């Protein structure tokens, strides 16, 4: 398996500047070019060039050829993408990806896990874990609710998983919304049976990178 | 003509 | 630039149905000495990195399932789905790779219906805020409302009866992978100081499978 393994989310400040690194696995890195393509919010995929492994020869979009260099490191088999002068309008995921790889024997397409850059003043800020018990409050029929509150962090995204991964069925992870306070905040529920919660044990475990927070919270009735 | 050089991942003669 | 131009924006058909997303390039995009379309279709699932479908306009990936099919030439293209499947729920994205810059269309929302015409109302669960907020001396309320569909609902808050307006957050999911529902999440947020000068909680809950208000609530403590 052909791998793109990006850094991690980033606040940066209006102004600065801000390098994402994609290391590459599974083929021969100087074999490829690797592309950088961006998606602002709400927004459609934005390309922004490319990089041949090999030679480091490089092309770039005219939006933005004035402020981005593209690099890379044959021996660390990585490329990096590095956008100066940042503006509100970069706040976006940055994705590298081999684009169309149509060769004479295969064809493929693959894709970094995408990198959060949000360009902003405001400092990073790790998130508070609260339970969502579940009582009588939150159960009808014959199943309960409970969740986890994710609460005053920034910048963007945390991850929320339920078990280690093992409780997937019926979570809802819903999109954080920006409070007053410009810190997000976010819930993550699930349901289960009301019989089983004797016996059964419920953990959400929450990552917010840019902090290198890491909670595991068991939520118990 | 097409610009082979827009994606250099493509090989304009492989299916 | 080539510019991408997708129709619709968005669409909504059955599971079984059939979906049709077109695309228009400002520019002819096939080459006639090789008789090829520059074109590929791309899928994208929320918090995902696109997925390669279509190729040369109308050449499936290995691994893609034959439900997906691109048809057209030069400036008109065409991507179907024979017999939509609930997971296809996704944003369709064209991208032509003829000249530089690479280009994306705008991107066409793929949402789902329900054939049988039926309702789903929503389950209505309350938490009250956890001892662990209350010590940080802040009070979060969340009411869930699980599973409906169709997507239009109304959450009001209620405080010792009076109805709230200006201090509660809501988020909604993206529609199930599986179902066709929705679910949604609405924060009362109130200091502790103000918690703890009330005794009744509610919120109170209207949706199209609903005769009357669905109300949930607790006293505080």
């Amino acid at each position: 398996q052909v791998q793109l393994v990006q850094s991690g989310a980033e606040v940066k400040k209006p102004g600065a500047s801000v390098k994402v690194s994609c290391k590459a696995s599974g083929y021969t890195f100087t074999s490829y070019a690797i592309h950088w393509v961006r998606q602002a919010p709400g927004q459609r995929l934005e390309w922004m060039g490319w990089i041949k492994a090999g030679n480091g020869n490089t092309r770039y979009s005219q939006k933005f050829q004035d402020r981005v260099t593209i690099t890379r490191d044959t021996s660390a088999s990585t490329a990096y993408m590095e956008l100066s002068s940042l503006r509100s309008e970069d706040t976006a995921v940055y994705y590298c990806a081999l684009l169309t790889v149509i060769t004479p024997d295969d064809t493929f397409d693959i894709w970094g896990q995408g990198t959060m850059v949000t360009v902003s003043s405001a400092s990073t800020k790790g998130p508070s874990v609260f339970p969502l018990a579940p009582s009588s409050k939150s159960t009808s029929g014959g199943t309960a609710a409970l969740g986890c509150l994710v609460k005053d962090y920034f910048p963007e995204p945390v991850t929320v998983s339920w078990n280690s991964g093992a409780l997937t069925s019926g979570v809802h992870t819903f999109p954080a919304v920006l409070q007053s306070s410009g810190l997000y905040s976010l819930s993550s529920v699930v349901t289960v049976p009301s019989s089983s919660l004797g016996t059964q044990t419920y953990i959400c475990n929450v990552n917010h990178k840019p902090s290198n927070t890491k909670v595991d919270k068991k939520v118990e009735p | 003509n097409p610009d082979p050089n827009a994606n250099p991942n493509v090989d304009p003669n492989a299916n | 630039d080539i510019v991408m131009t997708q129709s619709p924006d968005s669409l909504a058909v059955s599971l079984g149905e059939r979906a049709t997303i077109n695309c228009k390039s400002s520019q002819n995009i096939l080459y006639s000495s090789n008789n090829k379309n520059y074109l590929a279709w791309y899928q994208q699932k929320p918090g995902q990195a696109p997925k390669l479908l279509i190729y040369w306009a109308s050449t499936r990936e290995s691994g893609v399932p034959d439900r997906f099919s691109g048809s057209g030439s030069g400036t008109d293209f065409t991507l179907t789905i024979s017999s939509l499947q609930a997971e296809d729920v996704a944003v369709y994205y064209c991208h032509q790779y003829y000249s530089s810059p690479l280009t994306f269309g705008g991107g066409t929302k793929v949402e789902i219906k329900r054939a049988d015409r039926t309702v789903a109302a929503p389950s209505v669960f309350i938490f009250p805020p956890s001892d662990e907020q209350l010590k940080s001396g802040t009070a979060s309320v969340v009411c869930l409302l699980n599973n409906f569909y169709p997507r239009e609902a109304k959450v009001q808050w209620k405080v010792d009866n009076a109805l709230q307006s200006g201090n509660s957050q809501e988020s909604v999911t993206e529609q199930d992978s599986k179902d066709s529902t929705y679910s949604l999440s609405s924060t009362l947020t109130l200091s502790k100081a103000d918690y703890e000068k009330h005794k009744v909680y509610a919120c109170e809950v209207t949706h199209q499978g609903l005769s009357s208000p669905v109300t949930k609530s607790f006293n505080r403590g």
